[PDB]
RNA sequence: UUUAAGAACGUGUUUAUUU
RNA sequence: AAACUCCAGUUGACACAAAAUAGACUACGAAAGUGGCUUUAACAUAUCUGAACACACAAUAGCUAAGACCCAAACUGGGAUUAGAUACCCCACUAUGCUUAGCCCUAAACCUCAACAGUUAAAUCAACAAAACUGCUCGCCAGAACACUACGAGCCACAGCUUAAAACUCAAAGGACCUGGCGGUGCUUCAUAUCCCUCUAGAGGAGCCUGUUCUGUAAUCGAUAAACCCCGAUCAACCUCACCACCUCUUGCUCAGCCUAUAUACCGCCAUCUUCAGCAAACCCUGAUGAAGGCUACAAAGUAAGCGCAAGUACCCACGUAAAGACGUUAGGUCAAGGUGUAGCCCAUGAGGUGGCAAGAAAUGGGCUACAUUUUCUACCCCAGAAAACUACGAUAGCCCUUAUGAAACUUAAGGGUCGAAGGUGGAUUUAGC
């Protein structure tokens, strides 16, 4: 049987998100892409460096906002800019969010040598697409 | 297939459409009206509406083709028809006044008759009964015996007994023999008829 | 209750039992009205009426059911096949088909008088018929043709020896 | 579950959002139809997902949320319908009405139309139905038609019939054109495998054909290929009456002939009668051949062949 | 099936309900799931034919006694009245008898409904003054 | 399966 | 009513404001 | 096949053997048992039960003596089958089956349901079977096996029957059911490149390439019925590399490390049935409230979220091909992708350097090229000319030389020269394709 990126059915008590409920054969039919850049286009270059930056960002943000991320990130590149769009929870205090936004935006700008901006969208609870 | 079940096979007959409406029967008339609504497949390249089209010679050519080389198989077919034609003209000029009336020079008439003299009436089927096989005579359908005549003619020519002899000259020689009820292909048909007669008592082993 | 997980079987059986409730009649709200003796399939249950303070001296399952019903004092002996499901289905069967003192009076139109050794010969009327009281008495029977139980007759004659009967046990 | 009050609040957000969307695009909020909403949502939120049911959508709540049955009992608790306890009060109230109209008839005495399908009947009744239930109801309707039904009955039966758009299998004739000299001709296109051909058929000619500027017998040495070019004209008895000038590109030897055969036939339909065009269609001269090369699969030697299988 | 139309009409005329079709399992014992948790079951069931089409008792006779609903039934000589609360021994086959039963139950119900409106009007009118 | 033979 | 058709080692696979 | 061939067929004469149809009847007798015809004799008891201290009977088989003999037939012989066949199949023949006079006294002698009387209501009633009970009486049984045994006794019985234990041993045995699996299990309908028959091209033979197994070597590991075998590898001259030998370092590229053991501790990614269509929460009902089960449309207890199929989507459509394909099955594959539980090494099971093995007696899988004339060479890319059996067809092999890549090539690749081998279409068997 196939296993990649599939959430196995259960009794019915397990909540899943939209992206987590669709398998790889829906990535261009019912889902989009979590990262958007030009590396993988025909005739373009530096697709390998853009991938290592993505892998590091998803981990930097998972450990920098522990227990706060409601769903996967959405990385966007428009020229020199790098826009990180995240959906976070409302448990943490806003004072601590503004601290981490300025700490991460700055640390990542000096690391990758690019202007970085972070966009948060708070939700009360993790959105549920269905129950498996 | 890339066609749906709705698609119907085409009718290349050219004299069928020309039939006047007065001749159309109630059933035939209904059929023509129906075809207008149905979808039709695209005619293949093999068959056209020409007057020289021979479906039996087109099938025999396809049974000789090897690896999709239809240009070569058709070349061998026409060479054989030409060789059979020239051999009869050489036998027609050197014949007596009254012997020229019984010499067929049309290669097609010879090709159809030669194959008809090789068609077997009955065949054999291995029926498993009591951990043994038996050659039970069976009535062959009209298609089966038409296919066997072609396959035996092509197999005999492809035999290795003939050394550095080209296919058009080999096939042409067999067609004349068969046309005269001679040669090995005919003997193969007779042997099948002799093995079915010896195993006639085994006819009851057949249930269909 | 049946299920694959044990926690799910407890719910089904628990929530489904309140929809199949019986009503058990009790004599003075502490015991049964009369001695019962039935057989459900292969399981024999011989319950006996006892006075106040006797306690529950019966199969541990019956002790647990009786507390739910409200029977404080009763004796029972189980024989044959000790199957918890036939034992339970038969217990509820005999406890629901027991005739009270009021039904008996109405049935025969006579007074039901209670005789107690502690109260001497005083006749205590526990139930009387609502309808017309009969004027003729029941025909006294010289010898009753009632089937007896060798186990009870053998005990009354000081013949049932057992090193397991009448043992000191905890309160029930 | 979605209540009536919830739907009423969704109707108010769509109406207000419909006026915002018109203010963005610079249109008139009054004359802003639903076709303009779909065009503006595809520009502002461009999604190329292959599934159109997974793209951003801003429609009317009456087309998004599924239709739901109204409450069937009041405060006191008595249902509103006498066939409520059946569970199918709508399906059986219909069967009760139809069977009541069949009793009255006894006392006082299709091409485009298709019977309603099962899935379309559930929406009308807002009830879930089985297959055998659908067949029983359809049998009463047919029985209703056979009898001398009155005018009022016909209107009822037409609520459960749906029109059908009957396609026409009639070839489309090309417009005859005229050149500078004044000669009439017709142009068409053919396609066989990867070969693509454009053919120009003149109304009057001496049976001359030129492929890519070369006479046909030189361009197609093989006889079989020339037979294909002859099939369209021979079938309609027009050999030596037209002049053809075509240009084929791509494909192989035999695919270019079949592609030209199809184009010549399509362009030859303008200089023949309708009855002949129908005969050409029933002979397979106007149909594009869909048989194309099939792809090879991983784990296989070919499109359909498999690797040699070893049992042990 | 011969009297299905007649009975469905009577229930509509007397503002009552009818179930003359195939009885799905759980209409009474599992009603809250089929209809809804706030559904109200019947307070009285009237059997004009206590048998099904295979000459066996209707499943509702047993399901009604489970839900503590009193039943009225027309029992013929081949029926079982043990669980029917108010049985009426009479023919349940001929059409001349079924029209009578329906006419009697339709009238007794229509009267009571109108009898309460008179008792209430009097009480309401008397109460004010 | 049956044990192997020497 | 209708040929023959053998064999497969031993254990282990369910609870608690500036100022 | 053997046997018979003084055999076969028609007709006629002709039994001490066995008793169609009737019998779809259900009678007689204590049981055993009794079904062709006639005649004679003849089928106990005016309450019931009742002899394992006795009497009289008792299928078939078998014993003793004297007879009969069509057919059948243990034994035996021959033929055949089989790895063997002391059997199943065929042929032949004997004891025996029959009569008479005696013996033997057994059976699944079972309708496994005692005799007489009586009942159909109540709790009808574990299950199955042939519904559940009362009164009275006799007989019999008390875990399995040892045991239709030993000893003793009796009997026309002498390898016999009847009666009938014990020691040692076990924690079960046993009866009736549920579900599933399996059946050289029945009926019916089917398979669509699939089961048979039927089509086309191949494999199995030769050479070469390549993998594997054995053997060999100081010298990896893993896969290894279907579901391994140009498989992890879309790839090994050093490197890669985890192997061998030798040498060297010790808080070590890492707030160390280990390709050390365990895939029968796992995540992860997959194979397989699947070229399937079912899995199932939550309720209800049936079975006396058992394991379990749940359908009939002129409808009889089933309602069902959700997952999968389907539907949609991708490629050139509505077709087709892809993709998809649940729960589970094989403790299936992988600790050597990486991560990781448990256990183990820490001057070594870790790290680094140099060099080196990766072969072939042999067998086998897959594939390539050929054995030629529908061919070979050249031109052309389809109207040609030559070739055509010991200078033909035929090696991508060997040998030699050159070039390319690279620091490094008898080794890898390309080309040239030389060489001209097996091979003459391939055994049992076997693959794929609408
Ligand atoms: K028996
Ligand atoms: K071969
Ligand atoms: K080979
Ligand atoms: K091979
Ligand atoms: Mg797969
Ligand atoms: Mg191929
Ligand atoms: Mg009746
Ligand atoms: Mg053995
Ligand atoms: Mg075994
Ligand atoms: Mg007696
Ligand atoms: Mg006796
Ligand atoms: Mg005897
Ligand atoms: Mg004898
Ligand atoms: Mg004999
Ligand atoms: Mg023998
Ligand atoms: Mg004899
Ligand atoms: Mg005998
Ligand atoms: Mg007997
Ligand atoms: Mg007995
Ligand atoms: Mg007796
Ligand atoms: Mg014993
Ligand atoms: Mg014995
Ligand atoms: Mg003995
Ligand atoms: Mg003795
Ligand atoms: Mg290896
Ligand atoms: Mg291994
Ligand atoms: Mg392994
Ligand atoms: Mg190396
Ligand atoms: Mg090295
Ligand atoms: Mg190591
Ligand atoms: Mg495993
Ligand atoms: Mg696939
Ligand atoms: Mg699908
Ligand atoms: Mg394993
Ligand atoms: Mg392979
Ligand atoms: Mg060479
Ligand atoms: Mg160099
Ligand atoms: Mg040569």
């Amino acid at each position: 049987k196939n296993r990649a990126a599939r959430v196995r059915v259960s009794k019915g008590d397990k909540p899943v998100t939209y992206e987590e409920a669709h398998a790889p054969h829906y990535i261009a039919h019912r889902k989009g892409w979590l990262s958007l850049h030009t590396g993988n286009l025909d005739g373009e270059d530096h697709a390998a460096e853009r991938t290592v930056e993505d892998v590091f960002l998803r981990k930097f943000m998972w450990g920098t906002f522990p227990g706060c991320l409601a769903d996967q990130l959405v990385l966007k590149r428009r020229g020199n800019q790098l826009e990180i769009c995240a959906v976070v929870l409302r448990q943490l205090s806003p004072h601590k969010y503004y601290f981490l936004v300025g700490y991460s935006e700055t640390l990542l700008s000096y690391f990758y040598k690019c202007p970085v901006r972070l966009h948060l969208q708070t939700v009360p609870s993790k959105v549920v697409y269905k129950y498996l | 297939s890339r066609y749906s079940p709705e698609f119907k096979d085409p009718l290349i007959d050219k004299e069928y459409y020309r039939k006047p409406v007065e001749e159309l029967t109630e059933e035939e008339k209904y059929v023509r009206e129906l075809k207008k609504t149905q979808l039709i497949k695209a005619a293949p390249a093999g068959k056209t509406s020409s007057v020289f089209e021979d479906p039996v010679i087109s099938k025999f050519t396809n049974m000789m083709m090897i690896g999709g080389n239809k240009v070569l198989a058709r070349s061998l077919m026409i060479q054989t028809l030409e060789a059979v034609k020239r051999k009869q003209f050489e036998k027609y000029h050197a014949a007596s006044a009254e012997e020229q009336a019984t010499i067929e020079r049309n290669p097609y008439t010879i090709f159809h008759q030669a194959l008809k003299n090789c068609e077997p009436m009955i065949g054999l089927v291995p029926i498993l009964k009591g951990g043994r096989f038996y050659q039970v005579p069976v009535p062959l359908p009209d298609r089966r015996r038409r296919f066997l005549a072609m396959k035996w003619m092509i197999t005999e020519c492809r035999d290795k007994k003939h050394q550095r002899t080209l296919m058009p000259e080999k096939l042409s020689h067999k067609l004349l023999e068969a046309f005269h009820n001679q040669g090995p292909v005919i003997k193969r048909k007779h042997d099948l008829h002799k093995m079915a007669e010896a195993n006639r008592a085994l006819a009851h082993y057949r249930w269909w | 209750g049946k299920a694959t997980d044990r926690m799910d079987a407890f719910r089904k059986a628990k929530n489904r039992a309140v929809h199949h409730l019986h009503y058990i009649e009790r004599y003075e709200d502490h015991t049964i009205f009369h001695d019962i003796s039935l057989r459900f399939k292969r399981t024999h249950i011989k319950m006996k009426k006892q006075p106040k303070g006797y306690g529950l001296r019966c199969h541990r399952a019956i002790i647990t059911i009786c507390r739910l019903i409200g029977i404080k004092d009763m004796y029972a002996k189980v024989s044959g096949s000790i199957n918890m499901l036939s034992l339970t289905q038969g217990l509820f069967r005999g406890l629901s088909r027991q005739e009270t003192h009021q039904q008996l009076a109405d049935k025969k139109g006579l007074h039901v008088v209670e005789i107690r050794e502690e109260c001497g010969p005083l006749p205590i009327v526990v139930a009387s018929p609502r309808g017309p009281l009969r004027k003729d008495p029941e025909p006294e029977d010289e010898v009753p043709d009632v089937k007896l139980d060798w186990e009870d007759v053998k005990t009354a004659q000081g013949m049932k020896r057992s090193v397991w009967s009448n043992l000191k046990r905890a309160a029930t | 579950t979605y209540t009536e009050d919830f739907i009423k609040k969704q109707i108010e957000e769509f109406n207000i959002g419909k006026r915002h969307l018109a203010n963005m695009m610079g249109e008139d909020p009054e004359t802003f139809t639903q076709e303009d909403i779909d065009r503006a949502i595809a520009y502002l939120f461009p999604s190329g997902l292959f599934e159109k049911r997974a793209r951003p959508v801003m429609k009317h709540p009456e087309q998004i949320f599924p239709r739901q049955r109204a409450i069937q009992w009041g405060e006191d608790g008595r249902p509103f319908h006498y066939l409520f306890y059946t569970g199918k009060q709508s399906y059986y109230s219909l069967m009760h009405d139809v069977y009541g109209m069949l009793l009255n008839l006894e006392k006082h005495q299709v091409i485009g139309s298709r019977w309603l399908i099962k899935e379309e009947l559930e929406e009308m009744l807002v009830e879930k139905l089985s297959d055998l239930d659908y067949m029983q109801f359809i049998r009463l309707l047919e029985k209703l038609l056979t009898s001398q039904c009155g005018a009022a009955e016909e209107e009822f039966v037409q609520r459960f019939r749906r029109s059908v758009t009957l396609e026409s299998k009639k070839q489309l004739i090309e417009p005859v054109q005229y050149d500078e000299q004044g000669m009439a001709f017709s142009k068409s296109e053919g396609k066989r495998k990867t070969a693509k051909a454009e053919a120009i058929v003149y109304k009057h000619g001496s049976g001359r054909i030129k492929v890519n500027g070369i006479d046909y017998q030189l361009y197609f040495p093989i006889t079989q290929d020339r037979e294909q070019l002859m099939f369209p004209f021979h079938f309609v008895d027009r050999l030596g009456k037209h002049d053809v000038t075509c240009t084929v590109s791509g494909g192989g030897r035999s695919a270019q002939a079949g592609a030209i055969r199809l184009a010549m036939a399509k362009a030859l339909c303008s200089f023949v009668t309708e009855d002949e065009v129908e005969w050409m269609r029933q002979a397979g001269l106007l149909t594009t051949d869909p048989r194309v090369r099939e792809r090879k699969k991983p784990g296989q030697e070919g499109a359909r062949r498999k690797f040699t299988w070893k049992k042990r | 099936r011969q009297f299905s139309y007649l009975i469905e009409n009577m229930a509509r005329d007397c503002g009552e309900y009818a179930h003359t079709r195939y009885f799905r399992g759980g209409m009474l014992t599992n009603a809250r799931l089929l209809f809804g948790p706030t559904v109200r079951l019947p307070d009285l069931i009237i059997f004009l034919h206590t048998l099904n089409n295979i000459f066996e008792p209707h499943v509702a006779v047993r399901d009604a006694a489970k839900m503590n609903i009193p039943t009225v039934g027309i029992v013929d000589t081949n029926c079982n009245p043990c669980l029917i609360t108010y049985p009426v021994p009479g023919n349940d086959d001929s059409p001349l008898a079924v029209h009578l039963y329906c006419r009697l139950f339709q009238t007794a119900i229509t009267r009571a409904k109108e009898k309460r409106q008179q008792v209430e009007a009097l009480y309401r009118l008397q109460g004010q003054k | 399966s049956e044990p192997l033979r020497k």
